């Protein structure tokens, strides 16, 4: 038995990896999470309670109360937007509320490393999205004990093996 | 500040997930503990108070989304600091929305 909680940025992809997870459904639409509780099992067989939170400054005040008694925080990150790397934000979060608990950082939306649109508006900003190797890096820089990646959208099995690391790392 | 009213449920224990309750309004500037006790002047309206429980015995839970559970305090971790002084939780400190089940919870 484990408790994981998500944090990052608004829109980053936290939700759509507890769903996929979870659910077996990928919310195309963004809706924004106040606090949700999903349950999984990845097979010794480990039973997840995942804490889905609002990365809102609006909710600043109910959040940290999801840290408590916690295995370890997914620190959370959108690889499309090198503006979500905010990751000092919630470093000192995590830090502040939660000094016990370990940390992974987990970057989102990897399918959009090959999505012309959003290569073209990051290349308008000189920009490029987060590779593989930045986010070991940054792990690093954060003090995370692993860098982990997938992509909702496109890769299912990539959530699956997200969460069948950090089900391993807590135990 | 601004006026609310919640779901109130009486509950066996923290947990997920919530049930038909009594409408019950407050206002958002009031602390934990002043709703807990609105709460209660509803739940058990028409009761004794000898044969109410003592609300200091009673936690108070948000309930949010199919299974979001979250223990509300007028003290906690999350509580604003100034100097040697805190300032208690409001329901406002929380973002408790109108409509929100909120259940009492034994402590
Ligand atoms: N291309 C792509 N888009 C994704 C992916 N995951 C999520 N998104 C998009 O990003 C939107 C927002 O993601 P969501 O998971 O809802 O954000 P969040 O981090 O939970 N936000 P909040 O903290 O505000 O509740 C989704 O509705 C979807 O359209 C992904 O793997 N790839
Ligand atoms: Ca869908
Ligand atoms: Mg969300």
């Amino acid at each position: 038995r484990c408790k994981l909680v998500l944090v990052g940025d608004v829109q980053c992809g936290k939700t759509a990896m507890l769903q996929v997870l979870a659910k077996d459904c990928y919310p195309e639409t963004y809706v924004p999470t106040v606090f949700e509780n999903y349950t999984a099992c990845l097979e010794q067989r480990v039973e997840l309670s995942l804490w889905d939170t609002s990365g809102s400054p609006y909710y600043d005040n109910v959040r940290p109360l999801c840290y408590s008694d916690s295995d370890a925080v997914l620190l959370c990150f959108d690889i499309s937007r090198p503006e979500t790397v905010a990751l000092k934000k919630w470093r000192t979060e995590i830090l502040d509320y939660c000094p016990s608990t370990r940390v992974l950082l987990i970057g989102c939306k990897t399918d959009l490393r090959t999505d012309l649109s959003t290569l073209m508006e990051l290349s308008h900003q000189k920009q490029a999205p987060i590779s593989y190797e930045q986010g070991c890096a940054i792990a690093k820089q954060l003090g995370a004990e692993i860098y982990l990646e997938g992509s909702a959208f496109t890769s299912e099995k990539s959530i699956h093996s997200i969460f069948r690391t950090a089900s391993m790392l807590c135990l | 500040y601004r006026p609310l009213t919640l779901n109130a449920l009486l509950a066996v224990g923290p947990g997920a997930g919530e049930a038909q309750g009594v409408p019950v309004k407050v206002l958002d500037c009031d602390t934990i503990s002043q709703a807990k006790e609105k709460m209660l002047d509803q739940l058990y309206k028409g009761v004794p108070l000898t044969q109410r429980p003592d609300p200091r015995t009673l936690d108070v839970e948000w309930r949010s989304g199919v299974a979001g559970h979250l223990i509300l305090s007028d003290e906690d971790v999350t509580s604003e600091v100034q100097g040697l002084w805190r300032r208690l939780n409001t329901l406002q400190h929380y973002k408790v929305p109108d409509g929100a089940t909120v259940a009492l919870v034994p402590c």
